[PDB]
């Protein structure tokens, strides 16, 4: 099976470096092109340059020449962009994709969430979301994930969930800390009954959480 | 860079209705180096349609591309609820490589009412000084929806954080989260919060409100 696997999101401060990689299995690493690419929330994506790891050659858009350096080392199978001097606007997703066909992009990383800011790194509070004491066959549940930076954070319950019963909203920064909700709705009967478990983890500070939602005394 | 401008922008369709979407070039690009990708919320594109025809591994066949010079299309015979989505177009005649702005193709399904829930502050919570009240809007359409917050009758803006999901994979509703966030001071000041929801399903709010006197 081929694959590319990113490294994880990073915070760096304005005026600083950036260096992620790209580590390629499955398949012969110095046959293949890798291209880099940035997509800011919300735009298409933005072509920033390609690895020839065969002949160490690297090509780049005009606009990034200066900003951008691809490297790779052939003894690990992994390709490598610097990103230098940044800025809030370097603030996106950055992938990795490999150079298949008439120059189509056929298997992609999984993308690193780049955040360009002056804030600080700070991990998760998660507080439970329990009713208020005041039952239908179904109950709503969920967890408040409030007070981290940068992006992201994962969110995965242990649940009786029923069918479209698990939603995970997208964070909205405020005041340089995201907030961020889920929602689970399960059936009455297992519910304080049945142990649920919200489960948090944010990967730039290196921390989890795993918080259960136990009914308001 | 050859701009690639695809439309419509944004588009709704219901299922089995046929579907054609285009990217227009502003310069001449080979077909052999034109195409399409895939992408929903959260995910990396897929390769959809590559050399402008030809179908990736694992694309349903209701999809097809055509196009020559500067005009493309991806069409797809039968909408189906798994292909709502953001489908980019590529050009690599010339470096550097384009990509398009994207038509994201939305599902129309029959409306559906919010399912409203609101959270008081956890305890954990009111130890940090803050308190916040969340209301989830659960498994509605259309998307357009207002939300309202009341303390003792009256209305509070400020400290009001919302965000949408995208349509769910399996119902196609959207869902809303409305957290109202004050100190613990101002919150511990006022005895009831409710979260009110008007949308097109009904002529009266859909709403449900917490008291501190009863917890
Ligand atoms: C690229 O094209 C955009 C859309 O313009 C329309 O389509 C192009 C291909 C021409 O046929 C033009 O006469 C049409 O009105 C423009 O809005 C945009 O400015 C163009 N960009 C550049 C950099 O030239
Ligand atoms: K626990």
């Amino acid at each position: 099976e081929v694959k590319l696997e990113e490294s994880g999101p990073e915070l760096v401060k304005p005026g600083a470096s950036m260096k992620m990689s790209c580590k390629a299995s499955g398949y012969t690493f110095t046959s293949y092109i890798i291209h880099w690419l940035k997509q800011k929330p919300g735009q298409g994506l933005e072509w920033i340059g390609y690895i020839n790891p065969y002949n160490d050659g690297s090509k780049y858009n005009e606009k990034f020449k200066g900003k951008a350096t691809l490297t790779s080392d052939k003894s690990s199978s992994t390709a490598y962009m610097e990103l230098s001097s940044l800025a809030s606007e370097d603030s996106a997703v950055y992938y990795c994709t490999r150079n298949y066909g008439s120059d189509s992009l056929d298997y992609w990383g999984q993308g690193t969430t780049l955040t360009v800011s002056s804030a600080k790194t700070t991990p998760p509070s998660v507080y439970p979301l329990a009713p208020g004491s005041a039952t239908n066959s179904m109950v709503t549940l969920g967890c408040l994930v409030k007070g981290y930076f940068p992006e992201p954070v994962t969110v995965t319950w242990n649940s009786g969930s029923l069918s479209s019963g698990v939603h995970t909203f997208p964070a909205v920064l405020q005041s340089d800390l995201y907030t961020l909700s889920s929602s689970v709705t399960v059936p009455s009967s297992t519910w304080p009954s049945e142990t649920v478990t919200c489960n948090v983890a944010h990967p730039a500070s290196s921390t989890k959480v795993d918080k259960k939602i136990v009914p308001r005394d | 860079d050859i701009v690639l401008t695809q439309t419509p922008a944004i588009m709704s369709a219901s299922l089995g209705e046929r579907v054609t979407m285009t990217c227009t070039a502003n310069s001449s690009v080979s077909s052999n180096y034109f195409h399409w990708y895939q992408q929903k919320p959260g995910s990396s594109p897929k390769l959809w349609i590559y050399s402008t025809s030809n179908l990736a591994s694992g694309v349903p066949t209701r999809f097809s591309g055509s196009g020559s010079g500067t005009s493309y299309s991806l069409t797809l015979s039968s909408m189906e609820a798994e292909d709502a989505a953001t489908y980019y177009c590529h050009q690599y005649h010339r470096s550097p490589p384009t990509f398009g702005s994207g038509t994201k193709l939305k599902m129309k399904r029959a409306d559906a009412a919010p399912t409203v829930s609101i959270f008081p502050p956890s305890s954990e919570q009111l130890t940090s000084g803050g308190a916040s009240v969340v209301c989830f809007l659960n498994n509605f359409y259309p998307k357009d929806i207002n939300v309202k917050w009341k303390i003792d009758g009256s209305e509070r803006q400020n400290g009001v954080l919302n965000s949408w999901t995208d349509q769910d994979s399996k119902d196609s509703t959207y869902s809303m989260s409305s957290t109202l966030t004050l100190t613990k001071d101002e919150y511990e000041r006022h005895n009831s919060y409710t979260c009110e929801a008007t949308h097109k399903t009904s002529t009266s709010p859909i709403v449900k409100s917490f008291n501190r006197n009863e917890c």
